[PDB]
């Protein structure tokens, strides 16, 4: 896995897995996007 | 109500001021153009990170750009919070608690309880949640419909 739930989970207590995410948009999505930008050598704006 | 770049000696002095006073939900103006964000564009803060003072810490939804963009503290001038419109009459600075009727809050209890009283810090970008500082847990996220003003 590219990201760890404990690190990116946005709840007031960490979810035990991304499948349990309680946010409207899953916390793993934005995490993967920011991880892919870093892997491409881009900054947060894709620059 | 907020200071501007001209009130400080150095860029880093001003950036520290912006950092201590900015919150999600605030309106800002671009006071120094940066890439896709032109000077004088107006934005609503939608996300704040806390990396180095010169990092891209401030994500806004920008009116003239027509989309989101990350900037640094030095690029923004704080304007203020929008007026209460949630119809909850909860506003920034109010004391709130979780409703007695809530068994488990949407984003979980953390260290908070039904007896906790916290201070509203920000309205979340999604228009449904608030960020609350409780004595037992800072940056606690609540669903507005689960929270109420403390009598
Ligand atoms: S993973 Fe916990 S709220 Fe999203």
């Amino acid at each position: 896995d590219p990201c760890k739930v404990e690190e990116v989970c946005r709840a007031n207590e960490p979810c035990t897995s991304f499948a349990e995410c309680v946010c409207d948009e899953n916390c793993e999505k934005e995490a993967l996007y920011k991880w892919l930008l870093k892997k491409e050598g881009k900054d947060k704006n894709g620059m | 109500t907020y200071k501007k770049r001209a009130d400080f000696l150095s860029n880093d002095d001003y950036a520290v001021y912006v950092r201590e006073n900015i919150q999600v939900g605030m309106m800002v103006r671009c006071c120094r153009a940066y890439e896709e964000v032109c000077e004088g564009d107006v934005g609503k803060v939608i996300k704040l990170d806390r990396d180095g003072l010169h990092d891209l810490n401030v994500q806004c939804d920008w009116q003239q750009k027509g989309g989101t963009y990350w900037v640094r503290y030095i690029h923004v001038e704080l304007i203020g919070y929008p007026p209460p419109s949630s119809s909850s009459h909860i506003k920034i600075g109010d004391k709130v608690r979780v409703k007695a009727s809530v068994t488990t809050p949407k984003y979980k209890w953390g260290s908070v309880t039904h007896q906790s009283v916290g201070v509203v810090k920000a309205f979340s970008a999604n228009g449904k949640d608030i960020i609350v500082d409780f004595p037992q847990q800072s940056h606690w996220t609540g669903l507005l419909s689960e929270m109420e003003l403390v009598p």
